[PDB]
Order: C-alpha cells, then structure tokens, then sequence
C-alpha cells in the first residue's frame, strides 16, 4: 500500500520520555540524518471505540492553522502508531518556575508575557480557543522564544461549548459558574493565572474541587456581585504587592483577572499596556537561559 | 500547495489507469462513491457539507490509489465516518456500518452484532479510515466552493431562483466531476454560476473580482463539459428546469 505523504516515524531516533508526567506520551527525538531535534506525540488509543480519535483530529486540524512565532510547530504526522512531529523547544514555564536556580528579571518578565499575550492574540483571532492555560503549557525555546502548547483540548469557535475544560487551578469564575456561553476571555484569564506565576513561582490559587477554586477567586478578586459583573446570578494588589512591587506589572495583573468576563482585557488591549511600553522595557531571553 | 491538484495529464495516469482500468470506468467508479456518499449521508442525517468533505477525500485518494484494489464501497463508508468527525457531525462507527451495510444490501439482514463477521466488518472499516488519513497525508481541512457561491450570487444579486441553480451546479460538478482536482473552489464556483445564469438566461465582468486567474475562455469550456455529464445524467436536469 502506497504512501507519499505520510513518512514512517522511524525517520526519527527516540531521545528521552519527557514526559508522561506532561499529560501523556511525549518524547525528545533525533532526525536520523540531520540531527534536527524534535518532540514525538502519540496518539494514544486505549478505549478508543471510534477509530482515529476525534479529539487528535481536532488537534491536528487546529496545528495545522497556526502558524505563528509563537505557537508550537507542528512539522507532519508519522506513522508506524501515530505520532504528531513537533519542532522541539527545551523548556517550559513551570520547569522555570520550579527551579531555584532560574532568575527572570523584570525586564525579561515583560518579554515572557508580551510573547505569550501575542500567541494568544493570534489563536483568538483564528477563531480558535486554547482552553488549557497553564505554565506547563507554554514552551520556550533554546533561544528564549516562548510556544504556546497542548492544543489537545483546543477548539474553534465563532454557543453550547463543553464546561469540562481547563485545569482547575487556571480556570475562569465563567467556568466555575457553568457557562457554556464563554470565548476567548477565558484564555485571558489562566494569562492573568501565569502572569502571577511569573513572580510567585507557584500557581496563586490551588483548590481541590470546583467549589474550593470559587471560595479562592474570592478571597482575591472580591466576590462575584451583580454589580460588579453584571447578570452574573443565573484585594488583587495587596496579596501580589509582596511579590511584584512594580506597579505597571500589579494593573495588568488585575485587569486579566477581572470577574466580569466581558469586562476582562483582552489580548490586544493588554499588548497595548503601559506595562510593556515603560522602562525596563521588554528584553530577550538570555541570561534567564 | 498544488499537491491536491493535478493536471489532466496527470488525472489520465491515475494509479487506478495502472491496473487498467479505463478513463471512463474511472469516471463511473468516482460518481457511483459519490453516490453512495450521498445516500449514506442523508440517511445518517449529515450536512452536505459533510457529504462534500467525504466526496473530495474519495477523489483525492484516488489519486494515490486504485479502485482495482481499494472499491468505492470500501471506502465510501470510511471517508463519510471520518468526514463525519472532521466536521463535527460524528455517527457512531456501528451506525455507520449499519447505514453502509443497508444501502449496499437492501434486501440483506444485518449480521448479529456479536458474531465474528460483524466484528470483522467494523475491523475492516477502521483500517479504511486509517489508510485514508495516511493516504491524504492528514490534510483534511477541504475548502468547498458552495462557500464561494454563496458569494457570487450575492455579489451579482441573484434571485433566490439563480442562487439555488447555482448551487445545485456546484453540487453536481462534485459528483459528476472532477473539477475539484483540477481547479480551485472560487474557480469551480464561477463555472457554476456561469453555467446557472445560461441556463436561466441570465446576464450579468463579473468573474474577475472572484478570481484574478478565470478567462471566459476557460468559463465556457468548463461549463460545456459540466453540462453535458448533467445531459448525460437521468432526471438530474429535470431538477432545474423550467416547466411553467
Ligand atoms: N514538551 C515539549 N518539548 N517540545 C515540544 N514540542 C513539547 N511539547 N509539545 C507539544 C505537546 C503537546 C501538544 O499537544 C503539542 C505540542
């Protein structure tokens, strides 16, 4: 049977598992020719009753849209299994933010940010939802370009949309409330989540269920009041001025996480904030590397 | 970027022409998938949207492959249940199977879902799906022209009568044809409002704010050739015509 267009996966030598820990079966791999290094995905199919995965269809679907600095890259499919082939970035914000050793300063603070509030404004404006926001998440590479990643549970959208998404600790009070109505502010607001992240180097609100979030959304951003975000009903610079101390950084920080969704900044606004466009303005990524 | 699109060179040296199967039995090959595709999916209760994404998935694998090895009753099945997914339409693998064993064996009985054929069958139509992923080299994102026509008929402001022949026309020419391997979809789309406004006596140049590439030299040729596989095809041509 013949196949011009989809090369066998054993074109690349598998490197290391890195990792199961990262929502599956991901490994760092080695042209066999050229060296060029990348990562495998594979499509997992246990109790996969309906063939091909629907769910790798849409990813794959998706991948195959974005084209953009700052979006992970997609480079072709394989087969053997089927394996997604992505150009190979060696870190990734939480590994960063886990790691004593690693020092952001401000200004590279501001570059991390402007890259990842760039993808996303690019994603959006393809009519395409992440809905995965999380540190892990977002790649960077060798060279300090930052990916968004894991497109898995991304979907298109232009509204009955599924209420099972993004990780607890990122997800939205739109979400947690049970909206099925939501768009692109909910990317924006797991943007605020990392945003934080980048100074508390740890994920500023961790709960155990549904409600537990919602108790701690809370405790931060007020509560949720028909006044404050309006037909809701069917302390933000304090807890971070330890942190962050800088004030440009705190403002954007609590307009991404603003309880009104509709109210929330969104990607092209928060580009725009004086955050990135006062000094020390946005700088590359080396040293941090 | 022209790797979905062939030259009509390239269609007379089709992997099917290998095995030696004529032009014309190629033809009848394609249209009768399409057909089936068709019947398929209106029983499944998809869009035609979903239809059209099958039928170029079919015709597009038959590019690489060979009827002679690969039959249209084989894989029609398989492009419409992926097509299905691909557009966000899903139908159960057993549903589609059912509908399948139905339109191609009216008068047969569905096997007992536990028997070991029936697992077969299920098994055979997941290795079809699986070889026309690979055998399209994933690219299953098809841009069809009705978005286009659409368009045109706005654009020249059709009467609702003038903007349904036209898609019926673009419905057709993927059927009947294989312009969809030939032309681009906003090229397919202005042979078939052409066409559409001729047979209506319509007239409207237009085409040049569609598509920079379109001569109404290339319109005229291509709308011949459309009309005569409909002249050539039973009460297809009675759909459309003016009785009054
Ligand atoms: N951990 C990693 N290093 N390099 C990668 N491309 C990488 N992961 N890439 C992914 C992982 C999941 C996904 O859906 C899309 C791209």
């Amino acid at each position: 049977v013949e196949c011009p267009f989809c090369d066998e996966v054993s074109k690349y030598e598998k490197l290391a598992k890195i990792g199961q820990g990262t929502f599956g079966e991901v490994f760092k791999a080695r042209h066999r020719k050229t060296g060029q290094k990348v990562a495998l995905k594979k499509v997992l199919m246990e109790n996969e009753k309906e063939g091909f995965p629907i769910t790798a269809l849409r990813e794959i679907k998706i991948l195959q849209l974005l084209k953009h600095e700052n979006v992970v890259n997609l480079i072709e499919i394989c087969r053997t299994s089927i394996y997604l082939v992505f150009d190979f970035c060696e870190h990734d914000l939480a590994g960063l933010l886990s790691n004593v050793l690693v020092k952001f300063t401000l200004s590279e603070i501001k570059r991390v940010m402007q890259m990842l509030l760039n993808g996303l404004y690019y994603i959006h404006r393809n009519k395409i939802l992440h809905r995965d926001m999380k540190a892990a998440n977002v790649l960077i590479t060798r060279d300090g370009v930052l990916k968004l990643a894991d497109f898995g549970l991304a979907r298109a959208f232009s509204n009955r949309y599924t209420n099972r998404v993004v990780t607890l600790w990122y997800r939205p009070p739109e979400l947690l409330l049970g909206e099925r109505d939501y768009g692109p502010p909910i990317d924006l607001w797991g943007a605020g989540c990392i945003m934080a992240e980048m100074w508390t180097r740890s994920p500023i609100m961790q709960g155990n269920t549904e409600q537990h979030q919602l108790a701690l959304i809370s405790q931060l951003c007020g509560s949720i009041t028909p006044e404050v975000w309006p037909n809701v009903d069917n302390k933000v610079k304090d807890r971070l001025k330890a942190y962050v101390r800088d004030p440009y950084a705190l403002d954007l920080i609590d307009k991404l996480l603003v309880l009104d969704p509709a109210q929330r900044i969104d990607s092209d606004d928060a580009l725009n904030h004086d955050f990135f466009w006062s000094d020390p303005m946005p700088s590359d990524l080396k040293g941090m590397l | 970027n022209k790797r979905w699109y062939f030259t009509r060179e390239q269609l007379e040296n089709s992997p099917s022409r290998r095995f030696g199967v004529d032009p014309d039995k190629e033809l009848s090959y394609r249209q009768q998938a399409a057909n089936l595709l068709q019947d398929m999916g209106q029983r499944l209760n998809v869009s035609q949207l979903t239809i059209n994404t099958a039928i170029v998935y079919m015709h597009r694998f038959y590019m690489i492959q060979s009827f002679t090895q690969f039959p249209g009753n084989s894989v029609a099945p398989a492009a419409l249940f992926l097509a299905a997914k691909v557009e966000e339409q899903p139908k159960k693998l057993e549903h589609v199977i059912k509908v399948a064993h139905t339109c191609l064996h009216p008068q047969e009985s569905l096997p007992d879902t536990r028997s070991e054929a029936y697992l077969q069958q299920v098994q055979d139509l997941v290795i079809l799906e699986s070889i026309i992923l690979q055998t399209l080299g994933f690219e299953l994102t098809i841009d069809h022209p009705h978005t286009h026509v659409v368009k045109c008929t706005q654009l020249v402001r059709a009467s609702k009568d003038l903007a349904q022949t036209s898609y019926f026309m673009a419905t057709n020419s993927l059927h009947l044809t294989t312009f969809s391997l030939q032309y681009t979809p906003p090229v397919v789309a202005c042979v078939c409002i052409h066409l559409a406004c001729k047979w209506s006596n319509w007239e409207i140049h237009w085409w040049e704010y569609v598509d920079a590439t379109v001569t109404l030299e290339l319109l005229d040729e291509l709308t011949h050739e459309l009309l005569q596989i409909l002249e050539k095809t039973p009460n297809r041509l009675k759909r459309i015509w003016n009785w009054r």
